[PDB]
C-alpha cells in the first residue's frame, strides 16, 4: 500500500539511523555525518555556502557559538549573535 | 638565589633574640587575684618575673570549638597593632564557666561542655582538652616572650642596618611569641609561602620558617627562605584529629617546628603587634576549614573565563601580535579565555595607561577580542613613577596619598616611584575609583587585572621591600604592616572591577603578594619560578599549601617563568597546569616564544588533548569553586583530606584530589613511561577516565604513560558533568548541554552536583539567578533534584549524555520528567568495559527527573 522511505546511513557506513536523528543536535556517527548543520559532532564541519563566493568549511565547534566565522553568518542561526554579510 | 640579600634568623636581630630564649620554666604567672570573668571572655594579668612587665591575656571561647588568645601590655607608652580587615566578623562567643579552681590553677568549661581549658598561674600555660584528650599545651616549653616597649630613642635591639640600609627602629625590641604542642601530631602543613614539601620539615638544625613578603629573584626549591605570600595558618593532621593554629599577625613572623608519644611543637615569633592566635579544634579536617573560614571568608567565586586557559608572556609586542596570537589559537583548534599583557603595554610603566605606539588604539583591539568572545588582563602594579606629568603621580602627592618616610617626605624608590599608601580606606577607595571607564582610558568590560610586586617590592630597599620605618596610615611603621600591604592592592583593584560596572561584574584580578583573607579577592600564582623539572613538581606541594589555608584559586607558570622549557617539559607542563585551579601559560622577558603551536605537531597534539581535557571539565571546576565559595572547602587537595585514616597518604605531594572525584598523577620526569599512582580506600573503586578499566583500592598502580598520558581516575561513587562540545572559550560553551560521567560505588550507587549561573555576575547572590542540581544514582535510577530550591534560572542547557561505568547492559531505559510523557532512550553498551552510554535524556538542566534502567 504506502513504501515508507529507507533511513539514513552515516557515510563511513558505522550506523544506520532514521532522517529524524539527522541534524538533530546530538552526534550519532563517528565521521560526525549526521550533524552538518549542527555543533553535536566533535569531527564534524559546517559548510558556508557563502552564495556569490568562495565557499569555506569551518569545525563543527563554531555552529552557533556567538562568534561570526562564514561571510555570508550562516554559522549563526541560534545563538543571540545576529552576523552581518561580509562576503564582498 | 642570592640568599646574601636576605637576611636568616640570626640577621634579624628579633628573631635572633626570641630564638635565643631555650626551653625552661616561664618567667611568666599570671596573677590569679586579677581573674575577672565575662559572658563573653577571661581576662587576666601576667607578671613578667624578672622585669615585672604587666601583660593582659584575654581568652576566649568561641562558637564553632574554637579558642581565641590574646595578649597585649596592661600599660603600653603607645598602641600595639592590631590586624584590621582579615576577619570577616567579630567572632560569635561561647560562654567559659569556672568547674574548678585552687591556688595554681583554674579549670573553665567551654558553654556545656565537651571542651575545656585548664590556666595554670605558675608558670603560666594553657592547656585545651577535649574531655579527657588533650588537644593542645600553650607555652608548654617556656617559650612565650613579650618584648614590652620601652623609653623611645643588645646589638641591633634599636637602630640596624642590614648591608647598606639603617632602619633607625624608634621603638626598639617590641617582638612578641609564643609556643604550642600538639600531642599526637606528627605531621603539619601549610605556612605558604615556601617553595617546600607539603609536610613540613623540623626546623631545628636550620632555619625557621620565614613568613615576609618579599620578591626573591630566581629562587630555589626544598627550602624555608620568604616568598611572595603569607598566610599565618598551620594545620596539624593525625589518624586520630585535625587542629588549626591561626595567628593572626601582620609583621615579620618566624616558625620553629620540632618533634619528640609523638608530638610536634610549634613557636611563633613576630617583630610587633600583639599576641592574637585562633585554635581551631576541628575534630575533622573540613571542621578546621569551616572554622578558618568563618573567620576570615572564602574563596570568591570566580567569573567562569577565569577558569579557563590564560595566555601571557613578557610581552605581547603590540596589537598586531595579541591579534595574531588570538588567530593561532583558532588556525590550531586549541582553546583559550584570555591574552594577557605584561608591563610593555603601558606607557614607560606608567600604569592606567597605553604605549601610544603599540597600543594605539586600545578599544579596538578589546572589541576584536570580544568578538572572539575572549578576554584582555593588563598588569597594574602599585609603584607610581614620580613624573609631573603622570596624572596617577599628580593626584596620589596632591592628596598626600603616598606612603611617607619618618621626616614625613614622600617614599621614594630610586629606579624614582612612590608607592601608594593600600593601608589608608581612602587611598583604596581612590584606586577602585581609577578603574571606572571614564578613569581608566582605553578599558572596557572584557579587561580584566593583574597586580604584580606588591610585596611591595622597591628594588633599592632592604631585601628588595620597603624600610622597616616607613610610615602608613594611623603612625603605624610599615614593620607594623608589612605582609597585609599586598592583600589592600588586591582587595582595592577587586573592588574597583566590581564598581566600574555598577556592582554587577564579578571581578577577575591576579595577585602576586597574599595574606589570609586574600582568597576574598581572586586568584595568587607562585610568582617567578624556572623552566625545569623540579619546579613543575613543585607545583603540587605549592598549590596544596595554600588549599589547605583557603587560597582555592592558585597556580605556577605554564612552562616555568625563566629559561626556556624544552618540548617534552612544555607538555607535561601544559598537563599539571590543565588540572590546577588557575592556569596560565607565562615567560620571562628573554624566553622563546612558546605558544604551543610553535611546537612540532606530536607536542601541540599533546597540549591540544590536555587544553581539550581542562575545557570539558570546566562545569566540574565551577561547581568545586561554588562549593568552595559557600563552604570554605579548597578546590584541589591532599589526598589525607580525602583519607585522613590512611597513614600512608599523609606526605603525598606528587599527586593530589580534585574535590571527592578526581584523582591526578600528572607526569613530573622526562622520558617516563610510566607512573607509580597510589590509589586509596579500603573498599573504594577507580576508573582511569581514558580507558574505563576499573581498580580496586587501597593499591599501587604502575601506569603505562605516552606523551599525550594524563593519568586521571574518577572515583567510584561520582558523578562528574562535562561539556563536551569544546569550543574556543568558555563563553563560547556556557549555555551547551552536560554529559554526566556516573562512576558507581562497589554498592551501585554516585553523586555529584552542579552549579550554573549566568558565568559572570553577582545575580546568583543579589537575585538568586543561578541552579545547585544534585544527580544521584541508586539501584537502577539516576535522579536529577535540587540541592538548593532558592536558585532559579532560565537557561537552554539539556542533558545530552549519560556515562555510566560500572554497569550492565539493561534491557529497556525510560525517562520520566514533570510535563512531558514517558521517554524511551537507546543505549550503547561495552561488555568489557561495563560502560553504559545513554543517548540523548533530551531533558533540561533546571528540572527534576530519573532514569530507570530496566533489567526487563
Ligand atoms: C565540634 O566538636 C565536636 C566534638 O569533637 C564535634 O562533634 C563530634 O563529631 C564527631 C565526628 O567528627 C563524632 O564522632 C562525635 O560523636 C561528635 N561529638 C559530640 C560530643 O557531638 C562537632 O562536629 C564539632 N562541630 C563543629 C561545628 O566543628
Ligand atoms: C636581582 O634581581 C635583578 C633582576 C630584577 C629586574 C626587575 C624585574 C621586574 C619583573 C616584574 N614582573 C615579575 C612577575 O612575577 C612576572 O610574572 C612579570 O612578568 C614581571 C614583569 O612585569
Ligand atoms: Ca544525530
Ligand atoms: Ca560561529
Amino acid at each position: 500500500f504506502y513504501e515508507e522511505s529507507k533511513p539514513f546511513t552515516c557515510l563511513d557506513g558505522t550506523a544506520t539511523i532514521p532522517f529524524d536523528q539527522v541534524n538533530d543536535d546530538y552526534c550519532d556517527c563517528k565521521d560526525g555525518s549526521d550533524e552538518p548543520g549542527t555543533a553535536a559532532c566533535p569531527n564534524g564541519s559546517f559548510h558556508c555556502t557563502n552564495t556569490g563566493y568562495k565557499p569555506l568549511y569551518i569545525l563543527s565547534s563554531r555552529v552557533n557559538d556567538g562568534v561570526c566565522d562564514c561571510c555570508d553568518g550562516t554559522d549563526e542561526y541560534n545563538s543571540g549573535t545576529v552576523c552581518e554579510n561580509t562576503c564582498r | 638565589v642570592d640568599r646574601s640579600n636576605f637576611k636568616t634568623c640570626d640577621e634579624s636581630s628579633f628573631c635572633k633574640r626570641q630564638r635565643s630564649i631555650r626551653p625552661g620554666l616561664s618567667p611568666y604567672r599570671a596573677l590569679l587575684d586579677t581573674l575577672q570573668l565575662g559572658p563573653d571572655a577571661l581576662t587576666v594579668h601576667l607578671i613578667h618575673e624578672v622585669t615585672k612587665v604587666l601583660l593582659v591575656l584575654e581568652l576566649q571561647g568561641l562558637q564553632k570549638n574554637m579558642t581565641r588568645i590574646r595578649i597585649d601590655e596592661l600599660e603600653p607608652r603607645r598602641p600595639r597593632y592590631r590586624v584590621p580587615d582579615v576577619l570577616v566578623a567579630d567572632p560569635p562567643t561561647a560562654r567559659l564557666s569556672v568547674s574548678g579552681r585552687d591556688d595554681n590553677s583554674v579549670e573553665l568549661t567551654v558553654a556545656e561542655g565537651p571542651y575545656k581549658i585548664i590556666l595554670t598561674a605558675q608558670p603560666f600555660r594553657l592547656d585545651l582538652l577535649e574531655d579527657r584528650s588533650l588537644l593542645l599545651s600553650v607555652n608548654a616549653r617556656g617559650l612565650m616572650a613579650f618584648e614590652h616597649q620601652r623609653a623611645p630613642r643588645e646589638p641591633g635591639a634599636w637602630e640596624e642596618t642590614f648591608k647598606t640600609h639603617s632602619d633607625s627602629k624608634p621603638y626598639g625590641p617590641t617582638s612578641v611569641g609564643l609556643d604550642f604542642s600538639l600531642p599526637g601530631m606528627e605531621h603539619v602543613y601549610g605556612i605558604p609561602e615556601h617553595a617546600d614539601s607539603l609536610r613540613l620539615k623540623v626546623t631545628e638544625g636550620g632555619e625557621p620558617y620565614r613568613l615576609y613578603n618579599l620578591d626573591v629573584f630566581q629562587y630555589e626549591l626544598n627550602n624555608p627562605m620568604a616568598l611572595y605570600g603569607s598566610v599565618p595558618v598551620l594545620l596539624a593532621h593525625s589518624f586520630h584529629r585535625d587542629l588549626g593554629i591561626f595567628w593572626l599577625n601582620a609583621a615579620e613572623t618566624w616558625v620553629d617546628i620540632s618533634s619528640n608519644t609523638p608530638q610536634t611543637d610549634i613557636r611563633w615569633m613576630s617583630e610587633s603587634g600583639i599576641i592574637d592566635v585562633f585554635l581551631m579544634l576541628g575534630p575533622s579536617v573540613f571542621d578546621v576549614f569551616r572554622q578558618y573560614a568563618s573567620l576570615t571568608g572564602t574563596q570568591a567565586l570566580p567569573p567562569l573565563f577565569s577558569l579557563g586557559y590564560h595566555q601571557s608572556r613578557w610581552n605581547y609586542r603590540d596589537e598586531a601580535d595579541v591579534l595574531e596570537v588570538d588567530q593561532g589559537f583558532d588556525d590550531h583548534n586549541m582553546p583559550c579565555d584570555v591574552i594577557w599583557l605584561d608591563i610593555e603595554h603601558a606607557d614607560g610603566k606608567r600604569y592606567f595607561t597605553w604605549d601610544p605606539t603599540r597600543f594605539p588604539q586600545p578599544l579596538n583591539m578589546l572589541e576584536h577580542l570580544a568578538s572572539k568572545r575572549r578576554k584582555l588582563v593588563a598588569i597594574v602594579d602599585p609603584h607610581i613613577k614620580v613624573d609631573s606629568g603622570y596624572r596617577v603621580h599628580e593626584e596620589l602627592r596632591n592628596h598626600g596619598l603616598y606612603v611617607k618616610t619618618r621626616d614625613g617626605s614622600d617614599y621614594e624608590g630610586w629606579c624614582s616611584a612612590s608607592y601608594p599608601d593600600f593601608t589608608n580606606p581612602r587611598m583604596r577607595a581612590w584606586w577602585s575609583n581609577m578603574f571606572s571607564f571614564d578613569n581608566y582610558e582605553g578599558s572596557a568590560p572584557n579587561l580584566y587585572v593583574w597586580n604584580d610586586m606588591n610585596e611591595p617590592s622597591v628594588f633599592n630597599g632592604p631585601e628588595v621591600t620597603m624600610l622597616k620605618d616607613a610610615v602608613h596610615y594611623g603612625g603605624w611603621e610599615h614593620r607594623d604592616i608589612h605582609n597585609i600591604y599586598g592583600l589592600y592592592v588586591h582587595m582595592a583593584t577587586a573592588d574597583g572591577l566590581i564598581q566600574r560596572s555598577g556592582g554587577i561584574e564579578r571581578p577577575f584580578v591576579l595577585s602576586r603578594a597574599f595574606f589570609s583573607g586574600s582568597q576574598r579577592f581572586g586568584a595568587v600564582w607562585t610568582g617567578d619560578n624556572t623552566a625545569e623539572w623540579d619546579h613543575l613538581k613543585i607545583s603540587i606541594p605549592m598549590c596544596l599549601s595554600l588549599a589547605l589555608v583557603g587560597l582555592s584559586f592558585c597556580g605556577a607558570d605554564v612552562g616555568g617563568f625563566f629559561k626556556n622549557p624544552e618540548p617534552e617539559l612544555l607538555v607535561r607542563w601544559y598537563q599539571m597546569g590543565a588540572y590546577q585551579p588557575f592556569f596560565r601559560a607565562h615567560a620571562h622577558l628573554d624566553t622563546g616564544r612558546r605558544e604551543p603551536w610553535l611546537l612540532a605537531s606530536q607536542y601541540q597534539d599533546a597540549i591540544r588533548d590536555a587544553l581539550f581535557q581542562r575545557y570539558s571539565l570546566l562545569p566540574f571546576w565551577y561547581t568545586l569553586f561554588y562549593q568552595a565559595h559557600k563552604e570554605g572547602f579548597p578546590v584541589m587537595r591532599p589526598l589525607w583530606v580525602q583519607y585522613p585514616e590512611d597513614m600512608s597518604t599523609f606526605s603525598i605531594e606528587d599527586q593530589f584530589m580534585l574535590g571527592d572525584a578526581l584523582l591526578i598523577h600528572p607526569v613530573s620526569d622526562a622520558g617516563a613511561h610510566g607512573v607509580q599512582v597510589y590509589l586509596p580506600g579500603q573498599e573504594e573503586v577507580w576508573y582511569d577516565i581514558q580507558s574505563y578499566q576499573k581498580h580496586h583500592g587501597p593499591q599501587t598502580l604502575y601506569l603505562p604513560v605516552t606523551l599525550s598520558s594524563i593519568p586521571v581516575f574518577q572515583r567510584g561513587g561520582t558523578i562528574v558533568p562535562r561539556w563536551m562540545r569544546v569550543r574556543r572559550s568558555s563563553d563560547c560553551m556556557k549555555d551547551d548541554p552536560i554529559t554526566l560521567f556516573v562512576a558507581l560505588s562497589p554498592q551501585g550507587t554516585a553523586q555529584g552536583e552542579l552549579f550554573l549561573d549566568d558565568g559572570h555576575t553577582f545575580n546568583y547572590q543579589t537575585r538568586h539567578e543561578f541552579l545547585l542540581r544534585r544527580f544521584s544514582f541508586s539501584g537502577s535510577t539516576l535522579v536529577s533534584s535540587s540541592a538548593d530550591p532558592k536558585g532559579h534560572l532560565e537557561t537552554p542547557i539539556w542533558i545530552e549524555r549519560v556515562v555510566i561505568m560500572g554497569a550492565g547492559k539493561p534491557a529497556a531505559v525510560v525517562l520520566q520528567t514533570k510535563g512531558s510523557p514517558e521517554s524511551r532512550l537507546s543505549f550503547q553498551h561495552d561488555p568489557e568495559t561495563s560502560v553504559l552510554i545513554l543517548r540523548k535524556p533530551g531533558v533540561s538542566v533546571a528540572s527534576d527527573w530519573s532514569i530507570h534502567l530496566r533489567a526487563s
